[PDB]
């Protein structure tokens, strides 16, 4: 790609999800879901082979899917209420719908299956985007439609999102899977919490996005694609591999890092509503993750794996990829718990 | 008590559920049937649509 | 440290303490009736702007 | 509700079944797509002009032609795939298993 | 009778719809939505959205899918297979005439049918704007209000395009 | 100078498009200049395709008539003589 | 809007289409003006738990 | 307010101070911040670039 | 600027700096063939860019001052280890030859990035499009196993495609008697017991397979050793090419940014050249790992990145 | 010249440095013009 047009073409994803973060027409929504895609394909197919087509393809179909369900449900709603204002919907058979086709954009369970393989066929940078970016606008819209959504169907979505991408994670080497089921659990969390109180979920998606942004980041720097090509780093950036470390134990939700505070503010929320079980529950299940994050700190940075003796060359030759921002990303990834407090601004 | 409980009983059936959740065919196909079984149940054994 | 700064250090604290209590109590009781009467600026969802109507002679008369 | 809306409603329906029932051309699953679609407009249109929603009849134009971009993407990608495999058939799409 | 127009031309609407929903080869599949794209045309057609309708042929009929059976020619298929000579797309064709002939049955006999939802069928014509007088084409005010009103419509719109034309490049580069 | 041998090339090169991106340059900045432009909107203002409601009077309304025929109102004269 | 950059800025980007009542080319009525606009007027400002 | 960061009628609270010790705390994970910028690009963490 | 997508809008396009003499040449034989005169003259008198074959010291060459490193950095790979001991059980053959690839590997992105940075041609002697012979060599004669083979190609696979081929191939045919002979000559103790068995199987495959192959997408030049004395000839004929072959003719400036990008970082230039294929003969095991690796740090101005090095004279560390 | 090779930061970028002290230099003024106009206007409105 020419640098100008790929400028313009990221320039294009953004301005796809702002118009539907400003939009208060249904219309103008769709029509944001619709230029994001469009400008979304061509970086997942920029390296042009197979499996680079097999996922803009999976993507197509289903994001394609998932807006036709968006127009129909604004449809009825059209028909129940004659207006197009972006909030609350008339009809619950739209609500049903509107939630079903933001599920399917998010990448929940049980519409969770496209998630792994297409960020497995793309470029880290653009699983980059796909993970952090993307959720973005399907989560500002669930943020304006809360009300109407069907409790028992959004709980049901959070919680198979939680065992699905705790489990699916456990038989993963690739890093980009590992990512995508990290993701769909994730996505979980977000929701369990929404009906409850919206604020909190976007304090778990803030916080979700700059440690995910701080992996993708820490991958990309060493090129690393598979569990053990993550191993090496030990024997050519060892402060990669502490900060490898913290990020994981901070997405594990472990005290006293960053990750915590999203599960932590989760789980007063739900208790302020008397629901015990669904928040325990969903903190047990969330040790699942919490395993193979620490798998990957097992090879990664707490045993050093066996190298090559070609990797002696490596050692004379400069780390000259941008990392942007990751010192910035990382320090907020693992060190941001005792500012907590400050979810506020976000209220 | 013992069987139920051993650290060797529970991580089997982790490594259980998640072969069973990973291991898929990657077709299109399959994966957009079970779309529509999903909506399906959701409308007439769950009435997610009311 | 003499027993009397303790001591009233001590209350100090307390009182902060005990206030924060009670405002998180009444904070808990002023949500729960502010999301079920929809009456306060809490739990306040949009409704459509009247100032968006016009108000002009139509086509037609009747409306 | 009137008559229309339920065969309009039942063509929604139709071709999202057939979207989700796959069989193998990678076509014609884009065909139920576009089926969709055309469910849409018409479900739109008619609402639109039965209530004289006047401002609101540029609507149905917008979506045609958005989803008509939207389907060129489509057709994009499938003759990609084709020129990979030398079909369209979806089966071919397994290597990200 | 001819009050029922709308109804008949949307029972045709629906079976083109099982014609290619059922997925025979996409050559006949693109037929199918034809023919449903020119009833569909007639549906608007007949609550005054004359401009609306001729869209359809214009946009949707002479441009998109003429793409679409532009592009099955070259990438998809050339000669079809024998069309109901497989078992599943005859399962669904028949499977949905029936379901559609049992709707179509039970609401001509009581003037209304509840197929899930509650239907009416004493015609689409009882819910008509009775008083019009106007001496120009409503639908038409609407469409040309685009460039006064949606300034913003006309500004994503035509941006979308333009990248449509952009991407499509990068994606068929190779 | 440098220009003027720019238009000469092009002009015997690719005349087709000195003669499209001129028309289109003409189009963007004559309605500017033209003197003929604010009859445009008066025109399209004029045409009247709905009824005019006519006010109720309150005995405050010197400028607004009584009768179509009467000396008040917005008047034509300029159009018919346009 | 999740941000409401068209009030903040007093832009109108789409509010003009969102509902049937609102300023319509040459003054054309909608079929039910009267009725939203009443239900319109009766619901502004009080939020849409109270106004249910 | 709407789409606001700091309305007007929060200038009627005193502002936060300059020695405020959750603003130190903001500060350190600052200099944290140039530490790993060092280390990840190999130079002297301590020394290098104390403009940055 | 440095070289990126800012520099490249800026103006700086390969097609900008290329003319017509801006080649890759590289010269190719057997041992002892006279390559490297040749090579010399060519880049003299074309006013190219010489690169001497690239051994086990190549990297070395290219950072810190300059100088060779002791062996423990380079894995202990010895050519003269390898005529001594072809089969030695600490999988000296392999390792070496796996390395040399990665030196070749890194010299050719340094020709590359050279000519597309400058647009001046380089000649080069052999390079990873040729060094299969060696390891084909060595595994006709038992030296290497056929794992080994087997992880040479996978990471041939996954670098090569990467990089475009030279623009003409010259290569110099001496018949093995004539380099037995010349070896012998040499009065090098240890190459003096290479056998014309290894010496056939290293010129098998340049006829088999390296020249037929090449000749689908370069200009090949043959020569014999009275034919290559003639520099001029040789460069005669160069200079009378046609260039109506090979992927270079469908290179435009948007490519060559793409290859600029790549050859230009070194770690990517590297990146699959240590893929985490287990195999005994390159594979290292922690505790050496680790060792070596602390003591490479040790060296001179390799502690941290070149210019913020106190130990060689670096200043203003504290402003950059 | 101890490197065969010049490094890409073998002399400061003199342009760069003067940005980031520049940087820093406004952004500690615009605080503390902001802070003491914060005060001033805290005081102005609980009349202190
Ligand atoms: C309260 C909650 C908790 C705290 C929340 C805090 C949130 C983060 C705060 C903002 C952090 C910004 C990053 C800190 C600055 C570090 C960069 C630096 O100092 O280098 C000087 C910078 C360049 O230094 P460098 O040697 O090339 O590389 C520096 C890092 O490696 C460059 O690393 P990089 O590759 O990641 O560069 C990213 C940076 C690009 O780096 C820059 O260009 C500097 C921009 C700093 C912006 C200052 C933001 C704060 C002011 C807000 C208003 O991106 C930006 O432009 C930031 C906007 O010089 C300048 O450009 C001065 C600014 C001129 C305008
Ligand atoms: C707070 C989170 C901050 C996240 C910052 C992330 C910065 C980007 C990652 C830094 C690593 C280096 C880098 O610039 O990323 C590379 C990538 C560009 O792609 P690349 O492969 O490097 O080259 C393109 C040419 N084909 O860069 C990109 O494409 C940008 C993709 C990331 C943008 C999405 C970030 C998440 C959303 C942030 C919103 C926060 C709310
Ligand atoms: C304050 C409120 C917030 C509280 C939450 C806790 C915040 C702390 C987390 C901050 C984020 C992580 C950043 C940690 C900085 C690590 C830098 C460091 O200590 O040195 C790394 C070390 C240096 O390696 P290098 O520079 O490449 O070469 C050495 C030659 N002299 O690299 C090595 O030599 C590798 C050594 C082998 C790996 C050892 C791994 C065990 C040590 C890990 C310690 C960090 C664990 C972080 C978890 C939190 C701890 C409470
Ligand atoms: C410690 C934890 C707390 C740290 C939080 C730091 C977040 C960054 C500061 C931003 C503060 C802010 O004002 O944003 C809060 C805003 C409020 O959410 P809103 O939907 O507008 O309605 C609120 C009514 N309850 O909502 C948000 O801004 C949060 C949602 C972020 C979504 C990212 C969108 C990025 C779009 C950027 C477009 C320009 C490209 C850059
Ligand atoms: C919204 C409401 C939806 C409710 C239904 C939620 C369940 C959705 C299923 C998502 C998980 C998909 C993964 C999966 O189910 O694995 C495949 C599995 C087939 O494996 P099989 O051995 O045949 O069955 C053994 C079951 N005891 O199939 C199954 O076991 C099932
Ligand atoms: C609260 C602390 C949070 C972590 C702070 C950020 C870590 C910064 C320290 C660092 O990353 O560098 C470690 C550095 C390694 O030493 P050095 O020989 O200079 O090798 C670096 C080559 N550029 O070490 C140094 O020589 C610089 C001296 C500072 C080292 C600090 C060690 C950090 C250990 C953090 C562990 C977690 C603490 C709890
Ligand atoms: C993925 C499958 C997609 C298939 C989409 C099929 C089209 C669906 C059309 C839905 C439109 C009709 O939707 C339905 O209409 C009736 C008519 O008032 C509503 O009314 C019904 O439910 C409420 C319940 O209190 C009341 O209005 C009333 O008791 C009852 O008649 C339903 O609440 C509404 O859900
Ligand atoms: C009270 C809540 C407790 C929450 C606990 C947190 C969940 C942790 C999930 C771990 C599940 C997977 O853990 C996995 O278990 C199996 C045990 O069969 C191990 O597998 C090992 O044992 C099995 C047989 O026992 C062998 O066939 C296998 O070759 C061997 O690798 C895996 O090495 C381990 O990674
Ligand atoms: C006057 C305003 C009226 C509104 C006009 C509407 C805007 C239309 C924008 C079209 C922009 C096209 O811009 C056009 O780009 C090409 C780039 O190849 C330039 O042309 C240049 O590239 C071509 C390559 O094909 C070369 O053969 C040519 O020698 C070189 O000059 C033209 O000098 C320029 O006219
Ligand atoms: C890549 C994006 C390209 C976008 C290109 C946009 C080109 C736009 C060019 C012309 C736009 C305005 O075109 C014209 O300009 C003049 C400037 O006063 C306006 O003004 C003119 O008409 C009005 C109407 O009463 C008069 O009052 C005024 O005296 C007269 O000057 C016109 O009403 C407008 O029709
Ligand atoms: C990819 C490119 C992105 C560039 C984004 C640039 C933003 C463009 C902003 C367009 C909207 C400008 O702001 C909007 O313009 C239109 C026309 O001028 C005005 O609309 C005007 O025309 C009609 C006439 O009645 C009505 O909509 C309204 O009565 C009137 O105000 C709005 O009052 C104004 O709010
Ligand atoms: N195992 C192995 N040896 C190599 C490789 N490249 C060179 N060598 C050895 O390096 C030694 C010298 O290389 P040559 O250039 O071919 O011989 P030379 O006499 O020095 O050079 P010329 O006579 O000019 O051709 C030879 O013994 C080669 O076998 C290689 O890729 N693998
Ligand atoms: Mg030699």
């Amino acid at each position: 790609m020419n640098p100008i047009i790929f400028i313009i073409i990221l320039l294009t994803i953004m301005l796809g999800t702002i118009i539907v973060m400003i939009s208060s027409h249904w219309l103008l929504v769709w029509i944001g879901f619709e230029m994001n895609m469009l400008a979304i394909i061509p970086i997942m197919m920029k390296n042009h082979n197979p499996r680079a087509t097999e996922a803009s393809t999976k993507y197509f179909l289903t994001q394609s899917t998932a807006s036709m369900l968006l127009m129909m449900a604004v449809i009825i709603n059209l028909m129940f209420s004659g207006q197009w204002t972006v909030m609350k919907l008339f009809n619950p058979m739209a609500s049903m719908l509107m939630t079903m086709a933001l599920a399917m954009k998010l990448g929940m369970a049980p519409f969770h299956f496209w998630v792994p393989e297409v960020t497995q066929g793309i470029p880290l940078s653009s699983g980059l985007i796909l993970l952090t970016w993307q959720k973005l606008a399907p989560m500002s819209v669930l943020y304006q439609i809360f009300p109407s959504i069907n409790l028992n169907l959004i709980l049901t979505l959070s919680v198979l999102s939680i065992l699905i991408g705790g489990w699916g994670g456990l038989n993963q080497t690739q890093l980009r899977k590992i990512m995508a089921y990290s993701s769909i659990a994730h996505m979980g969390w977000m929701t369990a919490v929404l009906p409850y109180n919206p604020t909190m979920t976007l304090l778990n998606l803030i916080i979700y996005i700059i440690m995910t942004s701080t992996m993708f980041t820490m991958f990309m720097a060493n090129s690393t694609t598979t569990t053990l090509s993550l191993s090496h780093t030990w024997n050519k950036t060892p402060i990669m591999t502490v900060l490898i470390l913290a990020t994981l134990l901070s997405m594990g939700g472990l005290p006293p890092l960053s990750g915590f505070m999203p599960k932590w503010m989760i789980i007063q929320e739900m208790t302020k509503n008397n629901s015990i079980i669904l928040p325990t529950f969903m903190a047990i299940t969330a040790l699942l993750n919490l395993y193979f994050y620490m798998r990957l700190t097992y090879s990664t940075t707490l045993t050093m794996f066996p190298s090559t003796n070609n990797m002696k060359m490596k050692w004379q030759f400069p780390l000259m990829k941008k990392m942007t921002f990751l010192p910035t990303m990382v320090v907020l990834s693992t060190m941001m718990l005792p500012l907590t407090p400050m979810l506020s601004v976000l209220e | 008590w013992l069987e139920a409980i051993l650290p060797k009983t529970i991580s089997l059936a982790q490594m259980k559920a998640s072969t069973l959740v990973t291991n898929q065919k990657g077709l299109i196909k399959l994966y957009f049937l079970s779309f529509l079984i999903t909506i399906l149940i959701s409308m007439i054994l769950f009435n997610f649509h009311e | 440290d003499g027993p009397e700064k303790n001591y009233e250090r001590t209350m100090a604290i307390l009182q902060i303490e005990a206030e924060k209590a009670e405002l998180r109590l009444k904070e808990l009781e002023v949500r729960r009736l502010m999301r079920a009467r929809g009456d306060g600026p809490w739990f306040h969802y949009p409704t459509i702007d009247k100032e968006l109507i016009d108000h002009s002679p139509k086509a037609t008369p009747d409306n | 509700m009137s008559m229309v809306y339920m065969n309009i409603m039942m063509a929604f329906t139709v071709s999202l079944v057939g979207l989700l029932m796959y069989r193998s051309h990678l076509m014609s699953s884009l065909l139920c797509l576009e089926g969709m679609m055309l469910s849409l407009f018409v479900m739109a249109a008619l609402t639109i002009l039965n209530s004289h929603f006047t401002l609101a009849s540029m609507m149905p134009i917008i979506l045609l032609v958005f989803a008509a971009c939207e389907a060129a993407l489509g057709l994009s990608l499938l003759v990609m795939v084709s020129n990979t495999y030398g079909t369209d058939y979806v089966q071919n799409l397994n290597l990200l298993q | 009778m001819m009050l029922y127009i709308v109804f008949i031309l949307s029972v045709i609407f629906v079976m083109g719809f099982v014609g290619f929903s059922s997925k025979p080869s996409p050559i006949y599949g693109g037929l199918g939505l034809i023919v449903s794209g020119g009833v569909g045309c007639g549906i608007v057609l007949n609550f005054g959205g004359s401009f609306l309708g001729l869209m359809v042929f214009l946009i949707y009929l002479g441009g998109m899918m003429v793409v679409f059976g532009y592009t099955t020619a070259m990438a998809t298929e050339q000669y079809p297979e024998i069309w109901l000579s497989n078992k599943a797309v005859l399962g669904a064709f028949v499977t949905g005439l029936l379901m559609e002939f049992f709707m179509v049955y039970y609401v001509l006999k009581d003037k209304e049918v509840e197929v899930v939802f509650e239907f009416n069928g004493l015609g689409d014509w009882v819910i008509y704007d009775t008083g019009d007088s106007g001496f120009f084409s409503e639908e038409a005010m609407g469409i040309a209000a685009l460039y006064s009103y949606g300034t913003w419509l006309v500004i994503v719109t035509g941006w979308s395009l333009l990248i449509g034309v952009v991407v499509i490049m990068e994606i068929t580069r190779g | 100078e440098r220009v003027a041998a720019f238009l000469k090339n092009v002009w015997a090169k690719e005349p087709v498009l000195v003669a499209s991106f001129a028309i289109a340059g003409l189009a963007v900045i004559l309605p500017t200049l033209s003197p003929y432009t604010k009859y445009s909107l008066m025109i399209n203002r004029a045409t009247p395709y709905n009824y005019p409601v006519p006010l109720r009077d309150d005995g405050n309304m010197p400028d607004v008539p009584s009768h179509p025929q009467d000396p008040q109102g917005p008047s034509l004269e300029w159009l018919k003589r346009l | 809007p999740f941000f409401d950059v068209q009030k903040r800025l007093g832009v109108d980007l789409d509010r003009w289409m969102t509902i049937q009542s609102a300023e319509q080319p040459h003054k054309i009525p909608s079929r039910c003006h009267a009725f939203e606009k009443e239900w319109i007027e009766c619901a502004h400002g009080i939020g849409s738990i109270r106004a249910e | 307010a709407t789409f606001q960061f700091l309305p007007d009628e929060a200038r009627s609270l005193p502002p936060p101070k300059l020695t405020d010790p959750r603003l130190a705390f903001v500060g350190f994970l600052g200099y944290c911040s140039g530490l790993i910028d060092n280390a990840i690009r190999r130079r002297p963490v301590l020394l290098a670039g104390l403009h940055r | 600027l440095q070289y990126g997508p800012l520099a490249y809008i800026l103006g700086e396009k390969a097609t900008k700096k290329m003319t017509e003499k801006s080649k890759l040449i590289t010269v190719d034989g057997n041992i002892c063939s006279g390559k490297s005169k040749l090579a010399k003259e060519i880049a003299e008198k074309l006013g190219l860019k010489h690169f001497p074959e690239a051994g086990i010291h190549y990297v070395d060459s290219t950072t810190g001052d300059g100088k060779p490193l002791p062996v423990q950095f380079s894995g202990n790979c010895s050519l003269e280890k390898f005529y001594d001991d072809p089969k030695s059980n600490d999988g000296n053959s392999y390792r070496l030859q796996a390395w040399l690839y990665a030196s070749r590997l890194l010299q050719y992105a340094d020709a590359l990035e050279h000519l597309l940075s400058t647009g001046q041609g380089v000649v080069l002697e052999r390079s990873i499009y040729s060094d299969f012979v060696f390891l084909e060599a060595m595994y006709r004669q038992g030296f290497i196993r056929k794992q080994c083979v087997d992880h040479y190609n996978q990471v041939k696979k996954v670098t090569i495609c990467e990089y475009l081929p030279p623009h003409v191939v010259v290569y110099v045919d001496v018949p093995v008697p004539e380099v037995q002979s010349r070896i012998q000559k040499k009065g090098n103790p240890h190459e003096m017991k290479i056998t014309s068995a290894y010496l056939q199987d290293i010129e098998n495959a340049y006829k088999g397979t390296f020249l037929p192959e090449m000749s689908e997408k370069c200009e090949v030049l043959q020569y014999s050793a009275w034919e290559a004395q003639d520099a001029e000839k040789v460069v005669e004929d160069i200079e009378y090419l046609k260039y109506d072959k090979g992927p270079w003719l469908d290179q435009n400036d948007r490519k060559l940014h793409k290859l600029r990008m790549l050859v230009q970082d070194k770690l990517e230039v590297l990146n699959y050249t240590s893929i985490p294929v287990f195999l005994p003969e390159v594979t290292v095991g922690a505790h050496q790992s680790d060792q070596v690796f602390q003591e490479f740090t040790e060296l001179p101005g390799r502690k941290y990145r070149a210019g913020y090095n106190e130990d060689v004279g670096d200043k203003w560390i504290w402003l950059k | 010249k101890f490197y065969i090779q010049e490094p890409p930061h073998g002399s400061p970028n003199w342009l760069k440095v003067g940005l980031t002290l520049g940087t820093s230099v406004f952004l500690w003024i615009y605080l503390i013009k902001q802070h003491n106009e914060d005060v001033l206007e805290y005081k102005r409105r609980n009349g202190l």
